[PDB]
């Protein structure tokens, strides 16, 4: 993680909860073999394509 | 000069041709959304009225 001036406004246990949820979600993803393209889907999702 | 029977001789197919030439090298969604009106007018029905 990173933060401006390293001032994480929350405390250790709540950021730990956030990180635990992120890790659980990522491992749930890799269980179904879905993480690879989702990980490589960041450089284009701030561009809205019209269909 | 006036033109006679202007609206009755303006063909929707020629409007589609004009729009297709005007929208060359444009994104395809734009050409489609601009092409739908001549298509719908080419297949239009005129309600007969009150009788
Ligand atoms: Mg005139
Ligand atoms: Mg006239």
């Amino acid at each position: 993680e990173m933060a401006t001036k390293a001032d994480y406004t929350l405390d250790e246990e709540s950021r730990a909860r956030i990180k635990t949820r992120l890790f659980t979600i990522r491992q749930e993803m890799a269980s179904r073999g879905l993480w690879d393209s989702f990980r490589q889907s960041e450089r284009g999702e701030e561009t809205i394509e019209e269909r | 000069g006036d033109n006679t029977k202007w609206n009755e001789n303006q063909n929707p197919r020629m409007f589609l041709a004009m729009i297709t030439y005007i929208t060359r090298n444009q994104p395809e969604w734009f050409r489609n959304v601009l092409s739908i009106a001549p298509i719908m007018f080419s297949n239009k029905m005129a309600r007969l009225g009150k009788g």
